[PDB]
RNA sequence: ACCCCUAUACCUUCUGCAUAAUGAAUUAACUAGAAAUAACUUUGCAAGGAGAGCCAAAGCUAAGACCCCCGAAACCAGACGAGCUACCUAAGAACAGCUAAAAGAGCACACCCGUCUAUGUAGCAAAAUAGUGGGAAGAUUUAUAGGUAGAGGCGACAAACCUACCGAGCCUGGUGAUAGCUGGUUGUCCAAGAUAGAAUCUUAGUUCAACUUUAAAUUUGCCCACAGAACCAAAUCCCCUUGUAAAUUUAACUGUUAGUCCAAAGAGGAACAGCUCUUUGGACACUAGGAAAAAACCUUGUAGAGAGAGUAAAAAAUUUAACACCCAUAGUAGGCCUAAAAGCAGCCACCAAUUAAGAAAGCGUUCAAGCUCAACACCCACUACCUAAAAAAUCCCAAACAUAUA
RNA sequence: GUACCCUAACCGUGCAAAGGUAGCAUAAUCACUUGUUCCUUAAAUAGGGACCUGUAUGAAUGGCUCCACGAGGGUUCAGCUGUCUCUUACUUUUAACCAGUGAAAUUGACCUGCCCGUGAAGAGGCGGGCAUAACACAGCAAGACGAGAAGACCCUAUGGAGCU
RNA sequence: ACCUCGGAGCAGAACCCAACCUCCGAGCAGUACAUGCUAAGACUUCACCAGUCAAAGCGAACCUCAAUUGAUCCAAUAACUUGACCAACGGAACAAGUUACCCUAGGGAUAACAGCGCAAUCCUAUUCUAGAGUCCAUAUCAACAAUAGGGUUUACGACCUCGAUGUUGGAUCAGGACAUCCCGAUGGUGCAGCCGCUAUUAAAGGUUCGUUUGUUCAACGAUUAAAGUCCUACGUGAUCUGAGUUCAGACCGGAGUAAUCCAGGUCGGUUUCUAUCUACUUUAAAUUCCUCCCUGUACGAAAGGACAAGAGAAAUAAGGCCUACUUCACAAAGCGCCUUCCCCCGUAAAUGAUAUCAUCUCAACUUAGAUACCCACACCCACCCAAGAACAGGGUU
C-alpha cells in the first residue's frame, strides 16, 4: 500500500489527475508464532493485516 | 499455551427419525431438534424437549402451512404485531395421515 | 560350459526393507498348541435318557473336534564363605650405608606402594613389562594362628572392601518366579479375508462395538422415480420402478484395533516439509504392463499349457530486442516574486508575426548562453517481430537423427 | 529523596528474631566476564599487584595471614636438549624368505568394479553409461553404514533396585 | 498447560467427524408439592453402563432452564432415604521425592551427532527508479517492493540407524565448486600518474609464522603477491591426539528438610582390532617476488610517479646427485649442489548486407587468436651387485 501510494502521489499531476482506491484497508490478520517454537501449543499471536 | 477449554461435546444425534411416506407406529418418534425446526401438525405431539412423536398410526407427511401463534405466546405475537400488512409466516409443519379405522362393527350375537 | 535376453537372497520387523535394519559358516541330531463352558457333526434311546448322584416344555447319553517355546534385572528361606581383602587379637620377624646423632627428620639399599610416560590390549599378565617416581625407625612392612557374615560385618566415607562383574556375597531351594517387551514357532493343496469408534494408571495392552470367518433359518438387500428434510458449494438423506443376487436374523469364535501416499474440501505451521490433524474417494500393504530405476501415479485384475492373434497405458516441446532524416527566425529578459531568476526555482495567463515553431516537452546553465523534440518544407516511410537470465561442490551423461505417403 | 555525574554523613517510611560484623575480595565462585588499572611478553581469554553491595563472600558450613611440607593445580628466570624448524644415519626387536609346530575374533550365499541417477531418503548387486584374460606376493586404510559388546546418552514399561 | 459436561465454527444441505484448533459457558438457581402410580410405542452421543420422549389407563385438577453432574462395594437409618473438587470426573479404600552408584526388557514406534525433506531464518543475482552521490537514479551506494536461485547458519519434521552410524577442535593427507584472496586478460570510472572502486573472463599455480584461549572463532605482534569462501558423515580416530564436552572422586556459589541437583565454575579420570573383499600403491611443458636499467621517462601545477622490452638475483614446488661442507664414512642423507620448456578468449578493431549511410557478424567474412622417456632377450647351476621383502633385474671375458 506504501509503495503504491507513493508512487502514485509522486508520479501523478495533482491538477489534472485523480486516483482512488478500489481495495479496501488491511483487515485480515495474519498470526504468527514464535520465532523457532517447535509444532503444536495453540495458534499464535496476530502479527499484521491484509 | 492454547487456553481455550472445553468444545468436546459429541453429537446429539438429531434430526428426523421419519422421512415421507414411512410408515409410522403411535408413539414412534418422528424427529429430535434443539429447536423447533419443524412443526407438530395432525395427529403428532410434541415432547418437552421439542422432539416430535406420532400419536396415530399412519404415514408421515411434511407440509408447509401458515403460522399463527398462540395468542398467550408473548414474544411470538409481538413478532406478529409488528409485522407488515400483506405478510404472514409459514412454518414445516409434520403429520400422519392415520390408515386404519378406529374400528368395526361386527356380529357377536343372535339373540 | 560361458558369451545373448530376463531377474533388487531368505526370515523376522514394518506405513514401507535389495536394504548399509534383525538372525544365520555349514552338516547331523534334538528343539515349540496342553483344556473347559458351550455350540456343531455322527450314533443309541426317546417324554425320557444315563451302569444311583444329573439334566429334561426333544431331551439325554457317547464320541469327535480348540487353546506354544526360550529369556530378565529382581524377592524370600536355609546353608557355605575373613587361606583375597577391611579392621582386630595372641605371639614373632625385617629395616645396609651417609647427614645428625632428638625427630610419625633428610639422602638412600633391601622392602612397601603405584605418580607420569611408552609398550601390551584373546597380552607374559581376567591389570603385566620397562624407565620414571612416593615412602623406607614408623600412624611402617611382613610370615603364623584365631575373630567379626549378608535384614549383616568392617571402613583414617572411596556408599570403599567382604575368594578376579558387592548401591548389597555366593550356593541350593521356592522356580518351569514374572515379563502388556524382543526372539522363535517344523508336511502338502485349495478357499473366504484390510482396517467407523468408545472406555481404560490408557494410548507398546485389553474389553465392547465395527470389519472379517464358518454353519443354519428366512425374505428381501444393493442401484434408485416423482414428491419431501429451517429459520437464522460439490453433494447427502428418503425412495417406487428397473438392473441384479444378495441381505437380515440365529449359533460359534478368533484376529485386525502403533497406517502410507495420491486427488478433493478444510484446520495447524511459513498459502514449508517425504510435516501434523479430520472428511470424501482411490491405490498400497496381491498379480502383471508402463512413467528410467520405482509403494501409493497410469493401464489391467480370477489364476494352467501354446514357438498364435487384437489391444490398453505408454517417447516433451520451445530460441527472444536495428530505427527515421532535415530543420528552426521572432512580438519578449510575457507579467509577479526575487540579486537575477530569461521556455525551463515557484505562481497567473497561454495570446500572437512570418510559410512554419509550445509564452516550451526534455537537457543545460548562479542567472545567462547553448542542444534536442514537437512545426515548415522534404519525401519511398516510418520498414516497426512488442519480446527477456545465471550459479556447488567425485565424472557431461544413452548413441543419434530436421525431408520416403498413419 | 538530599552535597554538579557517582555517591549519600542525612531525612522519612515499612517489616523482621536479627538485619552480614571484623576480615578478605572478579575467588577452585551463578551470568555479566576476556570487570578497570599496573607489572610480565614483540604480541597475554594466562600469571602476579591494586580497586570492588561479593545485586549469590564471610567468621569451628570456620574467616584472614603465616613457617615448613606436597608424584596436588597454575605461572616463570636461566640452562638443557630431535619437542620443533626438519629430519637423517646405525644397531637390536619386529619384519620378509626357507624349515618344524600351529590359534582367534569373523563368516546368508557370492562368479565380490567406476561415474551419475534412483531407492527405507549415503548402492559391488536397481536404471543409464563406462570399464573388464586369469591368478599369486608385499603395502595401505578411503568404503564394506568394517569386527567386538541384544547403546554407557534419550524414551517407554501399571519392570527392578539403592538412598532420603 | 490440560483431564468431566454443554453451545457455535471447523463440519454450508440426514447423521457422524480430529488437533496442546478458534470462541463462549457449566459443577446452579427459581417455581411446585399428584415434582403421584402405571403403561403401548420409540430415540440414543457411534459398544456397554448411563441417558431421553411418550399415547392410553388409575387417581387428581378443571415445571422453567443448556450443561448444572459420580457406578459398584461399603457406611448411616426402624423404614423411606442419604453419602466423595472419588475434578486423574467409567472412580485402585488408603502410597512422595531422588539416583551421575545404578540394573533389566525393548525402541530409530522416540530425542542427541550425522544423512534426508523444507527454506521461515541466512546468502546471492536480477527487475523498478524513490533517495544519497555539488548537478547526475544506474562511477559507487541504495528504501519500499517484485522475480529467480543456493543449501554454508539457527531452527522445523521425525524418514534410515538405539543386537552402536564413536564426538568438538588439532595433526597427517587432502578431493572438489567458484560466489576469485593473490598472479593473468578485459570493460567503466567522480580512471591525469601511483593507488583505488566496480564489473566480465579465468580454478593451471599459490594462499605465512607466532602470544592468550581446549576452541572453531576472536583480539594482538611480525610479515607477504595473497594470508579466499565453502562442501566433502560440521572430509579424514580399523591413521594419531584427548585440552574440551555429558560416567564413577571432590570443592566453591546457589536450590532443596534430606537424598540429591544446577542447560554454572574448578582439579582428576582405560581411545581395542593379526585386513577377508572393493579401491589404490612411479601419469618428463613450474609459478611468484625482488633488484637494475627503461627513468625521475610517460603523466602531473607541484608533490609524486609508471606500463611495455630486456638483464640479473632469489624463494618455493617437482625431479635428481654426492665434488666439497655437514650428520657421517666401501654407503645412506641435508643443512649442500644441479636442472625445470606451450597457450588459454574477456574483448578490441577492418571490410560489409538485411536497413544502397552506418554496423566487430548467433550475416556471409578479415586480424589480434609439441617434443622428450621407454623399445633386443629360454647363458643361468652357481657367485657378485650401485638390483631387490619373495619374485624380478644387471654383471660373471
Ligand atoms: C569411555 N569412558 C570415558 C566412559 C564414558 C561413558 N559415557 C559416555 O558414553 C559418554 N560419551 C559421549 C560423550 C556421550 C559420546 C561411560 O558411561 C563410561 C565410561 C567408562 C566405562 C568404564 C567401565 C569399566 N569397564 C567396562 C572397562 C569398569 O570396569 C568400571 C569399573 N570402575 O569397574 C566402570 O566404571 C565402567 O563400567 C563404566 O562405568 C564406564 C562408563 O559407564
Ligand atoms: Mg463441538
Ligand atoms: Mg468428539
Ligand atoms: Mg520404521
Ligand atoms: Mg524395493
Ligand atoms: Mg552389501
Ligand atoms: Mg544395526
Ligand atoms: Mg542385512
Ligand atoms: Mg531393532
Ligand atoms: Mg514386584
Ligand atoms: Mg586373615
Ligand atoms: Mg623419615
Ligand atoms: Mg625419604
Ligand atoms: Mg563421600
Ligand atoms: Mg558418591
Ligand atoms: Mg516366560
Ligand atoms: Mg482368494
Ligand atoms: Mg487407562
Ligand atoms: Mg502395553
Ligand atoms: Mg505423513
Ligand atoms: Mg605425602
Ligand atoms: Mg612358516
Ligand atoms: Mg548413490
Ligand atoms: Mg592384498
Ligand atoms: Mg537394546
Ligand atoms: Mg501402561
Ligand atoms: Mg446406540
Ligand atoms: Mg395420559
Ligand atoms: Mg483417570
Ligand atoms: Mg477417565
Ligand atoms: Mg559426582
Ligand atoms: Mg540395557
Ligand atoms: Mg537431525
Ligand atoms: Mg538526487
Ligand atoms: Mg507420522
Ligand atoms: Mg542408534
Ligand atoms: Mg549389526
Ligand atoms: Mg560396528
Ligand atoms: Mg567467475
Ligand atoms: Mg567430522
Ligand atoms: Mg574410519
Ligand atoms: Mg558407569
Ligand atoms: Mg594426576
Ligand atoms: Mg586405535
Ligand atoms: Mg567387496
Amino acid at each position: 500500500f506504501e509503495m503504491m501510494r507513493l508512487t502514485i502521489n509522486r508520479s501523478m499531476d495533482p491538477k489534472n489527475m485523480f486516483a482512488i482506491w478500489r481495495v479496501p484497508a488491511p483487515f485480515k490478520p495474519i498470526t504468527r508464532k514464535s520465532v523457532g517454537h517447535r509444532m503444536g501449543g495453540g495458534k499464535g499471536a496476530i502479527d499484521h493485516y491484509v | 499455551s492454547s487456553k481455550n477449554l472445553g468444545g468436546k461435546s459429541s453429537g446429539r444425534r438429531q434430526g428426523i427419525k421419519k422421512m415421507e411416506g414411512h410408515y409410522v407406529h403411535a408413539g414412534n418418534i418422528i424427529a429430535t431438534q434443539r429447536h423447533f425446526r419443524w412443526h407438530p401438525g395432525a395427529h403428532v405431539g410434541v415432547g418437552k424437549n421439542k422432539c416430535l412423536y406420532a400419536l396415530e398410526e399412519g404415514i408421515v407427511r411434511y407440509t408447509k402451512e401458515v403460522y399463527v401463534p398462540h395468542p398467550r405466546n408473548t414474544e411470538a405475537v409481538d413478532l406478529i404485531t409488528r409485522l407488515p400488512k400483506g405478510a404472514v409466516l409459514y412454518k414445516t409443519f409434520v403429520h400422519v395421515v392415520p390408515a386404519k379405522p378406529e374400528g368395526t362393527f361386527k356380529l357377536v350375537a343372535m339373540l
